């Protein structure tokens, strides 16, 4: 096409659909990771992790308001990740890469999974 | 704005 | 902080958002514009749009299914801007151009508005 | 990944 493009249009949004979650404007689910609940939009969490995707275009499962992960998932990991998928800043520290990495992997997040395995390359 |  | 940050992240969701609406998927509000309707999220109309953004965050509207838009509003401008908030990516022409900065100016889109100004300058 |  001929179309022009605005560079800054992504981020925008992005930036603006965190504003909506902080303030919880139009959630419509909350991801229960052991004792801890996280409020988000499905669209969001399918637009950034395969799981998400799989979970919110099955027939039942698309219209259920709560989701529990799995025991194993870390909160903290989870809370980071989530961070991720809202702002593209990933906070990815030595004491926090497994819990991250185990999560990315669980979540389907293989852009998080791929710098979380060259990180610790490195360190060994 | 850009030419994509 | 300490975050890094993945350049591609908000782009990559901005296009499954946009595969989402595709597919029709968790669409939850649709738009009519005099004989057209146009089925699309909540969240990224109000990520894109300041008429939007005050329409969902009224205690009434955010639970509405249909909206209405003034008569006056040129669906194929309405199309145009909606593909734009879905991609970043503007079909702007001579002949939609004005129908194009008339939604921008009632959808309260300022971005979009500017350059149709500059558009519409440099052939003055 | 960049350093923002
Ligand atoms: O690493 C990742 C990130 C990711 C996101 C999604 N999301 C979507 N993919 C295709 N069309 C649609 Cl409509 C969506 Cl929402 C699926 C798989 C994966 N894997
Ligand atoms: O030209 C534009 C584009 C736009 C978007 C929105 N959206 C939001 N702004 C602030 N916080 C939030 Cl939560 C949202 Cl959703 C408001 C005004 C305008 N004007
Ligand atoms: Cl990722
Ligand atoms: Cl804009």
């Amino acid at each position: 096409d001929s179309c022009i493009q605005f560079t800054r249009h992504a981020s925008d949004v992005l930036l603006n659909l965190n504003r909506l979650r902080s303030r919880d404007i139009l959630t419509d689910v909350v991801i229960v990771v052991s004792r801890e609940q996280f409020r988000a939009h499905k669209t969001v969490l399918m637009a950034c992790s395969g799981l998400f995707y799989s979970i919110f275009t099955d027939q039942l499962k698309c219209n259920l308001s709560v989701i529990n992960l799995d025991p194993e998932i870390n909160p903290e990991g989870f809370c980071i990740l989530l961070d991720f998928m809202y702002t593209s800043r990933l906070n990815l520290r030595e004491g926090n890469i497994m819990a991250v990495m185990a999560t990315a992997m669980y979540l389907q997040m293989e852009h998080v999974v791929d710098t979380c395995r060259k990180f610790i390359k490195a360190s060994e | 704005w850009v030419i994509p």
